[PDB]
This record gives structure tokens, sequence and C-alpha cells, in this order.
């Protein structure tokens, strides 16, 4: 019995996510962020990008 | 029977936000005119 699990790389809003619990968001500070598996370091600020 | 197509065959190639940029992409589009 073979089952192959095909994963389609994120592009659109994700709905099937791993067991990682979320945290609160802190603005205007240098933070190490992880949004739906997308990681990086930077300061998260409010924006006017529609 | 036939008409002249125009600048109507353009769609967003993906779901990524870009602004104030000229982006070159290759995809299946309707040729202009």
């Amino acid at each position: 019995r073979v089952v192959v699990l095909s994963f389609e790389l994120l592009h659109a809003p994700a709905t099937v996510c791993g067991p990682k619990k979320s945290t609160n968001l802190v603005k205007n500070k240098c933070v190490n962020f992880n949004f739906n598996g997308l990681t990086g370091t930077g300061v998260l600020t409010e924006s006017n990008k529609k | 029977a036939y008409t002249n197509s125009f600048t109507r065959g353009v769609y967003y190639p993906d779901k990524v936000f870009r602004s104030s940029v000229l982006h070159s992409t290759q995809d299946l589009f309707l040729p202009f005119f």
C-alpha cells in the first residue's frame, strides 16, 4: 500500500498547517518572525499597502 | 464573425503583490490585437 503525499508550495492563504501554536504580534521592534513557514528577521510595522 | 482583440487578455500571473515595478513573466496569454 503506497500513498504519495504531494504538497503544493505556498502561494495563496494557507489552510493546512502544522502543529505550531501562534504567538502575539509586536510592532515597531526587530523580531525574528515566522508566518506560515516563511521566516526572516525584521521590524513589522503598519502599512498602507492595499 | 470575427473582431479585433485588444488589451483584454491580461491576468495576474500569480497572487503576489508588486507595485511601482515592471515585471517580466512568461505565461499563456492572449496575443494583443
